[PDB]
DNA sequence: CAGTCAGTCAGTCAGTCAGTCAGTCAGTCAGTCAGTCAGTCAGTCAGTCAGTCAGTCAGT
DNA sequence: ACTGACTGACTGACTGACTGACTGACTGACTGACTGACTGACTGACTGACTGACTGACTG
């Protein structure tokens, strides 16, 4: 119709596009047989629920039919322009051809799988009924296959699907090599002019809700015609409806009554969350903002709060505005759509392959000598202290828990304090360690409050309701807790850290909580002595501001002395200032491993469980004879430290059986244990010069 | 023909392309924004394989040009603006769209305050400043839609307008978002081809050093535009000039009416300007002519300006060199280097006076709070919320925490000048310990766990404990504050109140002339020394700071206390920044000894 | 005579619940408005009569 | 054989009852509107608990 709702005319053509997607899907040969009748197969095999369908692949077919001839419509760049409507497109063009019957179906496979299959049975059986009835009725065969295809009411193919489809952005190495989809964006940068196109972001998550299924269609039954009276859900809130709309219980006097049924609809779980600045691309003077995303399909539970992530997703509006005194028309409110999750910090233990990351890991192991490389390679970029980084590989590693059946558990773990002031650079340590582990949080002394680090509860936001939110110590289990400045912390916090210091317990008994949650963490700490600093005059404990109580809960306690000596200046200064001269400290001759591959290294080391043996059951019982011996023969205030409690012994089995895994062996032996004494002794008993 | 256009029309449009065409400087702006624009596009179609427009049009010129033209627009700029727009789209047009305008000013006694606003200047052209607060979120409007047609396989189309449009009125037409057209067909929507333009709006109160003695404020609120999203931050001084509008149908619709007085108020458009302060915004905007960088290159070479600009900032201020050349020491503030894939190391310098009464500390930082550029001051207190945000937090739209920024996160890159430094209780200093060394602020109070960024400077001036016994029984604590907060300043000078007859003199007829090199020249020197370039470090001079370091822990380890590797790291930074002073690239002895020697002062 | 420990007030923080303001609604009732009608008024069309002319007959 | 006297037929003017348009009050109807509050989250003042800083008073 001219003259009202006019039309326009645009290059974008919908005609050749669907052909060639047609061809690009049917033949592909380079990654037996073609690409995607193997993964395509597999889905209609019923052992798989998504596709992939990335944007490399449809590049590198146009640059082979830009070579061989003929010119090849331009289709990359349609899809990062609009990115809506191929899913609808791209899936009928998907269903027309699909190897159906490659296995009989299991009897206890599941129940989506039957009652599609019934579906599509009775689908074939009302189709061939009529032109069993026409047939009969005369008076080269398509018109007739024309009159039976629409006289007939059937279930659309919108509703016998089964999977769900993803598409995945391309990199900076395929679009180097032959010369955008995928520039890192920062939220500030995310201008109202991409709404529909195709994006990526990167920032940290907070607050993601919890999955409950939304729904998609409804369906009803009708008890006097037999129909079955679908309806779709696009909006938020949705009604119900009336007697009927069939083509039977309509044009009748007396129409039917419907109710519903929750055995044949469309269900699809659902979950939401925040993205926030990242904090590092931030101008001088702001604050970091946000931008939701929703998640369906196949992809959830794969969003962990307080990560580091780059979601790629398209970029839709969704209708709302504020207070109704302040629209103007027709305000919109963005969303981010979710279509492929990459995380930087890859988390152990989500891995299964070994083929190829035995070329890097089996590079390091045929170095030589990896355990003192791996201690030197922590945070090189000080000077000194071979011992500490020594030790902390080894909280790095941990390891292994025990259940003794009753169960009674045992951990499993090591906390380590840190001791001395001010310029022996502990606070690099602290940022160091606890930016290589996946899953560690950095907290000051004050700070956070009680109520912070532990869970509080708050309403939630749409999907209800009542969930605790976490504080610090719940965010970060499984992994590593900095702290710093242990001394200021308020008694609460104290009686909370006692309480971490048993395994898995926080107990809460506020205003509208009774629970017990868990956390399996590992704690790092940083105490100044009593002011200023070092007294030989003044005791042990009496520069110590904790009771020995906290001090017999660390099994390793270490102290970093400061004395002037003439011989380590020049070595530290033409360290530092070699590195204020350069970017790189090291030198002949050694590299630093990189902190990805040796991630790869400690995530593949945690899959080992050692077991000890009798000769080193007596000599870690006899050494016990002799530090308990030993111990207790002083019984004083001075430079010793009593008593040497059996948590000693307990954390020197489980320092030897950390040690083992390294070797990755089940190989525990005399270098073991004799090492494990060696960073005992060394470890405390270094304020003597 | 829209409406086939009046005579008039054609006057007003004519006459203004008189103008525009008369004074042929804005011809010149117009063809730099095409031809950088251009060849951005040459470059972003040709090596794979922006600016916004608005003229800037003073009113100076209008003055000597028509009076009726320049007394015409500030009266009732309705019928004057879309002329004046029409015309300069037909020249830009005609060289090689919008086209908006500015209008800066000089405006004609409409400089008003948003106390004494209403109601006689309403729908005139008005300039109004303030505080800008409480800023609201960016949401994107629509205006043209664009549907795909089943199976016929044509395009459509569809228009929206509102009433914050063009400055006229218009007889208003709704128009449901389409669906179904005829003949019946189903109409799927399209996003990516359908435009979008942002909108957002703030308010203003008035301002708090301009405001009566108590009474409560009052305020108005500004209506924002497609290029001109986000330039303010909530806690800014910000000049708007707009139109004075007065949109709605006020209760005169429906009989029996509440909301008693309607015709509510607001400022469209137009111009919104950030302005310098005493105390918050950046004044780096300050201008650079050829002449002023060519003299900044004649003084540039010379053998005494370290010595020149020493004896500066003291124009009424006798004694005390070494403090001086500390002082531009801090305000050069070294270099940051970031390492890869570490942690970075803190470029600035950090000074604590300490010293008897009556001795120019506390009129030496105001002179720093004047020179200097984002310089904030904190006295006393304090608690709650210096070094953290508080996050008080009661965001009406939706159940969500924000937060809002104290005095340590705002002065980033910047100057913070603390007093009475000994009166601070330890729970802040807990939060001094966190910002200097570690660069960051965590705050994870109810709440979100976050890690924002402040990189400031801190200079402050306490008290002795007891009396003016600076030198008198010992300086193992004639301060007390020990100890990590003595080893985190990197200089500590201590200033003695010593009697003689000639320093009573000299103090004397200084005082008394006083009673009856230049610094706006200084700062253009600042910021032109901050901006370019910075230095690398070279072999000259590790050596003499490495023997002068072994010297002073060998010797002055057994002189006074305390030493760490931070006297090393202090050492490189005002190297660093003696050698930025000369506007040279690499590291020369000179810098060593000069650094070597205020450590010395500053030190024995 | 100086350090310290414990008691003590004070400020600040989290929990508590009663007003408060925005959004929705159904019933009814009233205010206007349109459909009803009735009376008016001019135009118009069929019946009816009178005049005039052509045909026809009779008289010279 | 022609002419006047009479005669039917046509044709024009007169007569009135029908026909079509026009526009002021009367009342149902129908839809605003506001009164019927109701609901529900949210916000703002109240109040106790706690932890830190000050100072007496105790002890080396
Ligand atoms: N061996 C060393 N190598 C390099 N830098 C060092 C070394 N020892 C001390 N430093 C310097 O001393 C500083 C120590 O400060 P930091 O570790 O941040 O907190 P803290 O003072 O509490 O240890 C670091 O900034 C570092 O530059
Ligand atoms: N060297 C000096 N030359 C000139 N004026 C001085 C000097 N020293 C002190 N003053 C005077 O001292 C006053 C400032 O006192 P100040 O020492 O800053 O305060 P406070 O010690 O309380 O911080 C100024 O008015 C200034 O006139």
């Amino acid at each position: 119709m001219s003259a009202a709702l006019p039309s326009i005319q645009l290059p974008v053509d919908y005609n050749n596009l669907f052909n060639e997607i047609t061809d690009f899907l049917v033949t592909f040969k380079q990654d037996k047989g073609p690409k995607y009748m193997a993964m395509l197969q597999k889905v209609a095999n019923r052992e798989l629920n998504s596709v992939i369908i990335d944007l490399d692949d449809i590049l590198q077919y146009q640059n082979e039919k830009f070579l061989q001839g003929t010119q090849a419509d331009d289709l990359v760049s349609a899809i990062q322009q609009n990115a809506n409507h191929f899913t609808e497109l791209f899936c009928r063009a998907i269903d027309n051809n699909m190897p159906l019957p490659t296995k009989e179906i299991d009897y206890k496979d599941d129940v989506l799988d039957v009652i599609l299959n019934q579906r599509r049975l009775r689908n074939e059986r009302m189709l061939s009924d009529r032109t069993n009835e026409i047939r009969s009725e005369n008076l080269m065969n398509d018109a007739l296959r024309e009159v039976v295809e629409d006289e007939t009411e059937l279930f659309p193919p919108n509703l016998t699907r089964r999977y769900f489809l993803y598409f995945k952005p391309l990199s900076q190495n395929c679009a180097r090599r032959y010369r955008i989809s995928s520039k890192p964006l920062s939220v500030r940068q995310i201008k109202g002019d991409f709404l529909g196109q195709l994006i990526t972001v990167r920032g940290i998550i907070t607050r993601v809700s919890d999955v409950k299924p939304a729904v998609e269609v409804i369906a009803y039954t009708c008890d006097q015609c037999g129909y079955e009276v679908f309806q779709e859900v696009n909006s938020r809130t949705f009604t119900p409806l009336s007697e009927c709309t069939s083509e039977e219980c309509s044009q009748n006097q007396t129409k039917g009554q419907l109710f519903m049924s929750t055995r044949a609809s469309k269900f699809s779980a659902f979950q939401e969350c925040k993205i926030q600045e990242l904090s590092q691309q931030v101008p001088v003077g702001h604050i970091p903002r946000s931008l939701n995303i929703h998640v369906n399909g196949t992809l959830v539970r794969s969003l962990s709060p307080g990560d580091i992530v780059d979601v790629t997703g398209i970029f839709l509006p969704a209708p709302y505005t504020g207070f109704k005194a302040l629209k103007a028309g027709l305000l919109t409110e963005t969303y981010l759509e979710a279509q492929f999750v990459r995380q930087h910090k890859k988390k152990f233990a989500s891995f299964s392959l070994t083929s190829d990351v035995e070329e890097r890991v089996m590079e390091l192991i045929t170095s030589g000598d990896v355990y003192n490389r791996l201690a030197k390679s922590i945070a090189p970029e000080i000077y000194g202290n071979l011992d500490v980084k020594k030790a902390l590989l080894l909280l790095l590693v941990g390891g292994v828990d025990k259940r003794v059946g009753d169960g009674m558990k045992i951990r499993g773990d090591i906390n380590v304090c840190l001791m001395g002031d001010p310029g022996v650079a502990k606070s690099q340590l602290l940022k160091a360690i606890c930016k290589i582990s996946p899953r560690g949080v950095y907290t000051t002394g004050k700070g956070s409050s009680g109520v912070g680090l532990t869970a509080a509860v708050m309403k939630d936001p749409v999907t209800d309701e009542m969930i605790l939110e976490g504080g610090a110590l719940v965010l970060a289990d499984n992994g590593i807790c900095c702290i710093d400045e242990f001394d200021k912390m308020d008694e609460s916090d104290r009686t909370a850290i006692h309480e971490v210091m048993e395994q898995q317990t926080i107990s809460i008994s506020k205003a509208g909580i009774n629970t017990t949650l868990n956390a399996r963490t590992s704690i790092l700490a940083a105490a100044n002595p009593l002011y200023g600093r070092y007294n030989p005059r003044l005791s042990p404990l009496d520069n110590i501001n904790l009771p020995a109580a906290l001090l017999s809960r660390f099994d390793i306690l270490f102290l970093m002395l400061d004395i002037p000596s003439r011989d380590d200046d020049e070595k530290l200064a033409e360290h530092v200032t070699y590195v204020h001269m350069h970017n790189k400290q090291p030198d002949l001759d050694f590299t630093p491993v990189e902190p990805s591959k040796m991630r790869e290294y400690i995530a593949y080391a945690k899959t080992k469980r050692p077991v000890m043996s009798e000769a080193v059951n007596d000599y870690v019982v006899q050494a016990y004879i002799r530090l308990r011996q030993d111990s207790k023969r002083e019984m004083d205030s001075k430079f010793s430290f009593g008593q040497a409690t059996p948590r000693t012994l307990l954390g020197i089995i489980r320092l030897s059986q950390a040690l083992a895994k390294l070797r990755l062996a089940d190989m525990v032996d005399i270098d073991d244990v004799e090492e494990a004494l060696r960073l005992v002794r060394v470890s405390k008993e270094s304020l003597y010069q | 023909t829209f409406f086939a256009p009046d005579a008039v029309f054609g006057d007003r449009v004519r006459r203004f392309q008189e103008f525009l065409d008369t004074f042929t400087s804005y011809r010149d702006s117009v063809r730099s924004i095409q031809v950088y624009n251009s060849n951005n596009a040459a470059n972003y179609n040709d090596d794979q394989d922006i600016l916004p427009h608005r003229i800037i049009i003073s009113l100076d010129d209008l003055r000597e040009f028509d009076r009726s033209f320049w007394s015409g627009i500030l009266v009732e700029p309705a019928y004057f603006i879309p002329p004046a727009e029409k015309a300069l789209t037909d020249l830009a047009d005609s060289m090689d769209h919008p086209w908006k305008l500015s209008f800066k000013g000089s405006f004609g006694a409409h400089a008003l305050s948003p106390r004494t606003l209403t109601a006689q200047h309403l729908n005139k052209l008005v300039s109004v400043e303030g505080i800008v607060t409480k800023t609201s979120l960016v949401r994107p409007k629509l205006i043209r839609s664009v549907h795909y047609a089943a199976k016929t396989g044509r395009f459509h189309y569809r228009d929206y307008t509102d009433a914050t449009t063009t400055l006229t009125t218009r007889i208003p037409t709704p128009a449901i978002y389409p669906t179904e057209d005829t003949e019946g067909n189903k109409l799927t929507t399209e996003y990516g081809y359908s435009t979008f333009i942002d909108h957002q709006r703030i308010t203003v109160q008035e301002m708090p050093e301009m405001a009566p003695a108590g009474q409560l404020p009052r305020s108005i609120d500004v209506i924002l535009d497609d290029d001109l999203v986000d330039k303010t931050k909530p806690g800014d001084r910000v000049n708007v000039v707009g139109v004075f509008k007065s949109l709605g149908a006020g209760g005169m619709n429906q009989s029996n009416s509440n909301t008693l007085i309607g015709f509510k108020t607001l400022i469209l458009g137009n111009t919104v300007y950030p302005l310098h302060a005493r105390s918050t915004g950046v004044a780096a905007r300050q201008m650079l002519t050829d002449f002023d960088i060519r003299n900044i290159n004649k003084l540039s070479k010379k053998k005494d300006i370290f010595d020149i600009l020493s004896q500066s900032l003291a124009p009424s201020i006798y004694g005390h060199d070494h403090i001086k050349k500390a002082i531009l020491l801090m305000l050069m503030g070294g270099v940051e280097k970031n390492l890869e894939n570490g942690s970075h190391l803190r470029g600035d310098i950090n000074i604590l006076m300490v010293g008897d009464p009556s001795t120019a500390k506390s009129q030496l930082l105001r002179f720093v709070l004047n020179t200097a550029s984002l310089a904030i001051a904190t006295t006393g207190r304090g608690s709650s919320g210096v070094g953290l945000t508080a996050a008080v937090t009661t965001d009406r739209e939706t159940g969500e925490r924000r937060l809002e920024a104290g005095a340590m996160v705002l002065a980033d890159r910047g100057v913070v000048c603390i007093d009475e430094f000994d009166k601070m209780t330890d729970v802040d200093r807990v939060a001094i310990h966190e910002v200097m060394e570690q660069q960051t602020v965590t705050i994870a109070k109810a709440g979100i766990h976050t890690t924002l960024n402040a990189r400031c400077s801190v200079i402050a001036a306490a008290n002795p404990v007891f009396g003016q016994y600076d030198v008198n029984r010992d300086p193992h604590q004639n301060i007390a504050l020990p100890d990590s907060l003595l080893s985190r300043f990197d200089l500590l000078f201590v200033v003695t109140d010593d009697i003689n007859e000639i320093r009573d003199r000299s103090i004397s007829e200084h005082v008394l002339r006083t009673h009856r090199v230049t610094i706006p020249f200084l700062r253009k020197y600042v910021q032109y020394a901050k901006e370019r370039v910075i230095p690398q470090l070279t072999q000259e001079a590790i050596n003499v700071i490495v023997k002068n370091y072994t010297d002073l822990r060998n010797d002055d380890n057994t002189k006074k206390s305390p030493i760490t590797a931070r006297t090393l790291e202090t050492l490189i930074r005002l190297a660093t920044a003696h050698a930025k002073v000369r506007l040279s690239k690499t590291v020369n002895k000179v810098d060593a000894k000069v650094a070597a020697n205020l450590l010395r002062f500053a030190l024995l």
